């Protein structure tokens, strides 16, 4: 009768409550047999343990229930956080070493509404930075995916407000660029809806959003957090994003992008302090450190992910 | 936009997850595999205002009373295949009056599966029946694998909250 579970959540704010068949013994590859995925939907995600400020990817031979039990000391390894406001929980999300080769012929509806909702996520929270056109459009999807056609008679005027805004445009541009876009939005919009080249079942539409998202530098990245120094080194605190196309360095305030670098372009070395990584970029003769307890974290990914590339 | 907590309450089999599924997802859900719960969101429009759907997937192999009291809307799932499934929803009809202490709960009894005619053995009118004996609930015959009134479950709950 008796058993224990865990919930696995999604950038959604959705969970599933997934069987623990050995307590908190229980490894990630064993609650990724234990969700509802197909051997199709499986291999694209795996389980992340998250608090508001660290997220990090789980091994599959990780037992997350111990990371969760144990998180004050990973915090204090790995990071400077306050661990008492921090609260982690599990979730499922894409691999970051999902090469985009592989997600480019995705077909399966779930597997393209999971990526759909966390790709959306990052969107809405200024991960990705992409120009005002991009933007726009993959605002104009959003309109579509989450309100159905465009209906003159309800968002011709009077529809695209603040609040209405948010759900669709980063909340970086918010204030200052998003209300100055609602007829070029609107126009897009309407535009998919009347179009009967452009499918409107949910999955090819959720698609049609990735394939936007897809060329975004940032896409798929994990993010670790730091600290450079401006080369009076006042300190800047950054995202360091990590993904299947290189390394990406944002503004932790403004989620401005301040360096994106393609494998093969950059060379990385980290530190003999161990609390940061220094980074050479090419045909440039230019260097920055940034400073990170999670350095070691970054470089095993970058030889990671480096190493996938042909 | 308002949030609706709503909860999908019924025996193993009936196809709670399936209709969730269904009008969340737009996905049919074919193997069988038993909830232990879940939860999903979903927005949606209901008489001309985004609704922001909270849809509690619950295990009807068998935290029950705390799913009653924080649910604002019910959905009693049976299969018209299956009689126990049917004679299972008077007591969960009687613990959600119990626990919200009143009969002014927003309720909905769904009789699923209807694209198995052949193997019907809960007649339309006994279902129509119960529901009467539940101070006229709602009712409807859905089909999650047909996308049979799916949709009208969840619509007609956020209608009785909204009353
Ligand atoms: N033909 C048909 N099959 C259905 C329908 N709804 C569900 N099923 C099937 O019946 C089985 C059980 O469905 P499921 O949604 O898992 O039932 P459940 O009520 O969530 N079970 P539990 O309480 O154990 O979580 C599945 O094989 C599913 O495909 C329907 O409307 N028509
Ligand atoms: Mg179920």
């Amino acid at each position: 009768k008796p058993y224990e579970k865990v919930r696995i959540y999604r950038m959604d704010g959705s969970y599933r409550s997934v069987e623990l068949k050995h307590g908190n013994n229980t490894t990630v590859q064993q609650i990724m047999e234990g969700m509802r995925l197909s051997q199709e939907t499986q291999q694209y995600f795996t389980i992340w343990i998250c608090s508001e400020n660290l997220s990090l990817q789980l091994k599959p031979y990780h037992k997350p229930l111990q990371h969760v039990r144990d998180w004050p000391e990973i915090l204090a390894e790995l990071t400077n956080l306050d661990p008492q406001r921090e609260t982690p929980q599990l979730f499922l999300r894409r691999d970051v070493r999902l090469p985009l080769e592989v997600e480019k012929q995705i077909e399966d509806p779930l597997a393209i509404l999971i990526l759909f909702d966390e790709a959306r996520y990052n969107l809405l929270k200024g991960f990705y930075t992409a120009p005002d056109a991009k933007l726009i459009t993959l605002a104009s999807l959003l309109l579509q995916i989450v309100y159905g056609n465009y209906e003159s008679k309800k968002h011709k005027q009077g529809f695209l407000n603040e609040e209405n805004l948010k759900s669709i445009v980063p909340v970086t541009k918010l204030k200052s660029k998003a209300p100055h876009w609602t007829n070029r939005i609107l126009h897009e919009y309407k535009n998919l809806s009347t179009s009967e080249g452009v499918s409107k079942e949910m999955h090819h539409l959720q698609r049609m959003f990735l394939q936007n998202c897809w060329e975004i530098p940032t896409y798929g990245a994990a993010f670790f957090t730091g600290q450079i120094f401006t080369k009076n080194h006042k300190v800047i605190p950054v995202y360091v994003g990590v993904n299947i196309k290189g390394l990406h360095l944002l503004n932790m305030e403004t989620k401005a992008l301040l360096i994106s670098l393609k494998y093969g372009c950059f060379m990385w070395q980290l530190g003999d302090t161990d609390t940061c990584f220094q980074i050479h970029s090419m045909e440039n003769k230019m260097s920055f450190i940034v400073h990170t307890k999670q350095a070691g974290l970054v470089v095993k990914l970058l030889m990671k992910l480096n190493g996938q590339l042909m | 936009m308002r949030e609706y907590k709503l909860v999908v309450l019924g025996s193993g089999g009936v196809g709670k997850s399936a209709l969730t599924v269904q009008f969340v997802q737009g996905i049919f859900v074919e193997k069988y595999d038993p909830t232990i719960e879940d939860s999903y969101r979903k927005q949606v429009e209901v008489d001309a205002q985004q609704c922001m759907l909270e849809i509690l997937d619950t295990a009807g192999t068998e935290m029950r009373d705390l799913y009653m009291k924080n649910g604002q809307g019910f959905a009693l799932v049976y299969s018209i295949t299956a009689q126990s499934t049917f004679n299972d929803l008077q007591d969960l009809r009687e613990q959600i009056l119990r626990v919200k202490d009143t009969d002014d709960v927003p309720m909905i009894l769904v009789g699923n599966k209807c694209d198995l005619e052949d193997e019907r053995v809960v007649g339309k009118e006994q279902g129509q029946n119960l529901a009467r004996q539940w101070n006229n609930c709602a009712f409807l015959e859905s089909s999650a694998k047909s996308k049979i009134n799916v949709n009208e479950i969840f619509y007609d709950l956020v209608r009785q909250i909204n009353r």
